[PDB]
């Protein structure tokens, strides 16, 4: 598990795969590991980030409406930059 | 950048701390750029100097506050 940290192994199984086919009928084992994606990697570089990029485009709100270049460079970079995030 | 030549992992690097931080005081001098802007416009000349401390204050308070941060990480991270 410590040479494994992008998952975490949290359950394994051992069942039989045996099957038939055209040359015959072969008996068959098989082993399974469940992996559970880690999520503090996508908490801090996806979600949070997104948020935190959602948010400003709200702080837009606050300027004075007669100041629009102001609205258009917040809402416009904040959406430019989304979408390279999601790239 | 730096996060790509990493692997995702369950903990938080001091990396993260440093990165985050200093997102902050970006983000926050934004919002002092919102903050002033707003009670600058309002009518009344009451609300239109406290715009004009607001910067002053910020001026020196963000630097302060960034050097303090600095102090705080490298004391903790750098040992
Ligand atoms: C707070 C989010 C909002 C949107 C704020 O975002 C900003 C500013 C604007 C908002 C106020 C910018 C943001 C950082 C935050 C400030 C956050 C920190 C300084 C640190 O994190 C805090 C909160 C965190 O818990 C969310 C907490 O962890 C706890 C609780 C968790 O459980 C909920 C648990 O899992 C965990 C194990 O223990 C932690 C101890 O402390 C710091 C860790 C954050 C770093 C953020 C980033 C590092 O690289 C990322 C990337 O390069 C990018 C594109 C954006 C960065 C960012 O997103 O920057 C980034 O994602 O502020
Ligand atoms: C170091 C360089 C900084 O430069 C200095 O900054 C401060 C504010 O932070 C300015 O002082 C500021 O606040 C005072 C408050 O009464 C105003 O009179 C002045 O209009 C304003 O500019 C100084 O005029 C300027 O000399
Ligand atoms: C692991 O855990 C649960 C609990 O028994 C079970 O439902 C699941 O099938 C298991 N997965 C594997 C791959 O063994
Ligand atoms: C009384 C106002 C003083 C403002 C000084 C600002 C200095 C900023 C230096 C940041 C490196
Ligand atoms: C660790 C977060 C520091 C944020 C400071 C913001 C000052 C404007
Ligand atoms: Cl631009």
């Amino acid at each position: 598990s410590s040479s494994l940290p992008s998952f975490q192994l949290t359950n394994t199984s051992t069942t039989y795969c045996t099957s038939v086919t055209n040359t015959g009928i072969y008996s068959c084992l098989r082993t399974t590991i469940q992996l559970k994606r880690e999520f503090s990697f996508y908490l801090l570089q996806l979600y949070i980030p997104s948020c935190m990029l959602v948010i400003v485009s709200w702080v837009s709100f606050w300027f004075d409406r007669t100041a629009i270049p102001a609205r258009v460079t917040l809402g416009v970079t904040t959406l430019l930059t989304m979408t390279a995030q999601s790239a | 950048g730096i996060n790509s030549q990493l692997p995702p992992v369950s903990y938080i690097k001091a990396i993260d701390v440093w990165i985050g931080a200093c997102m902050t005081f970006i983000f926050c001098a934004l919002l002092e750029f919102a903050l002033v802007n707003h009670i600058a416009n309002a009518g009344t000349t009451e609300w239109n100097d406290i715009s004009k401390r607001v910067d002053l204050i910020s001026r020196a308070l963000f630097p302060v506050l960034f050097f303090v941060f600095n102090i705080l990480y490298w004391s903790r991270f750098g040992h």
